[PDB]
């Protein structure tokens, strides 16, 4: 296929800080990965990004119900929405699954599974205290399916071995152990 | 703390647009454009909310009036080609007589058309295979997922083979048990 | 029970 490609984004973004009570609407145009023009709801009207969104900027700018419309959008909008969707996103609780195994490069993997929200501590311990310098990971993973997961590994001699998560769908530490 | 997006795109010469809603970087919904439906990403959200997926139609035109006039400001100046990452792995611990899911997931790449098939030692397949639209990234780029659910065996090797227009060749992922 | 709400692009200038 010779052609070539042309793309355009827009993406409605409704930022929330302490739930509803700070609400940031932002209303971004694209031109394929290049934002030309927004309208940000903390200015109240639109500005340019590049040279490109010049016209479009001025030309949405001299609409004043147009702008009229866009400024209460924190409330009919982004406010609307979180209301719409608190039950089922904001306060969706999915409990880690936790498995300890032995892996090859000797490692422990701590393997944390189809928790949600993204927010995790893994911690690994040795008889008793902490290694830190001596762990690795995956990061957190994103599944795609409002699930994420994550791999912690120590990089060890294999004594008892703990794993312990802290999640907020856990009122206390979950800790796996396993003996060599 | 939360951030709710809609994100739409429209693409020339292909003519093909999405329209979706993303939460914290995971889908909510997107509008299957052809039957004006809401597609919910987990069953259980349509108990609790709806969509005018009608309406989506409505924004993917103005998207494509935009584009064209962008178009012509710019001067005719194509998108560059970018190549995904590609990473495959499991949902959980694979052990043997366990099902369990493949997840191909492809990132950062645009333009967002992608042809992804599973291979089962080299021949595609797709009972129960499962995909998500075009995803929006910080970085105006995409993400995209496929889902194969399997049982683990030690004589079955995996590959997702990517095609993209930034890539040579086809990208191939292996997994093994 | 609640219905999700859209906004819709602007369209631009020639
Ligand atoms: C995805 O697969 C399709 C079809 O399998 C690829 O398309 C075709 O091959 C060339 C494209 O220039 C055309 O002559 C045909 O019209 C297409 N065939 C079919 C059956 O559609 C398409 O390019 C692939 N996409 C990517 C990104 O590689
Ligand atoms: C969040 O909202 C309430 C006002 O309704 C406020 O009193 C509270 O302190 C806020 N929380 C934080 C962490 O600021």
């Amino acid at each position: 296929d010779t052609r070539p490609r042309f793309l355009e984004q827009v993406k409605h973004e409704c930022h929330f800080f302490n739930g509803t009570e700070r609400v940031r609407f932002l209303d971004r145009y694209f031109y394929h990965q290049e934002e030309y023009v927004r309208f940000d709801s903390d200015v109240g009207e639109y500005r340019a990004v590049t040279e490109l969104g010049r016209p479009d900027a001025e030309y949405w700018n001299s609409q004043k119900d147009l702008l009229e419309q866009k400024r209460a959008a924190v409330d009919t909008y982004c406010r609307h929405n979180y209301g719409v969707g608190e039950s089922f996103t904001v306060q969706r609780r999915v409990y880690p699954e936790v498995t300890v195994y032995p892996a090859k490069t000797n490692l422990l993997v701590c393997s944390v599974n189809g928790f949600y929200p993204g927010s995790i501590e893994v911690r690994w311990f040795r008889n008793g205290q902490e290694e830190k310098t001596g762990v690795v990971s995956t990061g957190l993973i994103q599944n795609g399916d409002w699930t994420f997961q994550t791999l912690v590994m120590l990089e060890t001699v294999p004594e008892v071995y703990t794993c312990q998560v802290e999640h907020p769908s856990l009122t206390s530490p979950l800790t796996v152990e396993w003996r060599a | 703390e939360h951030v709710i997006i809609q994100a739409e795109f429209y693409l020339n010469p292909d003519q093909s647009g999405e329209f979706m809603f993303d939460f914290d970087g995971d889908e909510i919904f997107h509008v299957d454009m052809a039957k004006k439906e809401t597609v919910w990403r987990l069953e259980e959200f349509g108990r609790f909310a709806s969509f005018e997926a009608q309406g989506a139609l409505a924004n993917i035109a103005v998207d494509k009036a935009n584009l064209e006039i962008m178009t012509k400001r710019s001067n005719y100046t194509p998108i560059t080609n970018v190549p995904p990452e590609v990473t495959v792995l499991t949902n959980s611990p694979v052990e043997l007589r366990e099902p369990n899911v493949l997840i191909c997931f492809i990132d950062k790449f645009t333009p967002p058309v992608v042809n992804v098939t599973w291979l089962r030692n080299g021949k595609p397949v797709t009972t129960g295979v499962s995909e998500t639209v075009f995803l929006p990234r910080e970085d105006h780029l995409f993400r995209k997922f496929h889902y194969l659910p399997f049982l683990p065996s030690t004589e079955d090797v995996y590959d997702c083979r990517v095609e993209h227009w930034g890539l040579d060749e086809p990208l191939l992922k292996h997994w093994e048990f | 029970r609640k219905p999700f709400q859209s906004v819709i692009a602007d369209t631009g200038i020639s």
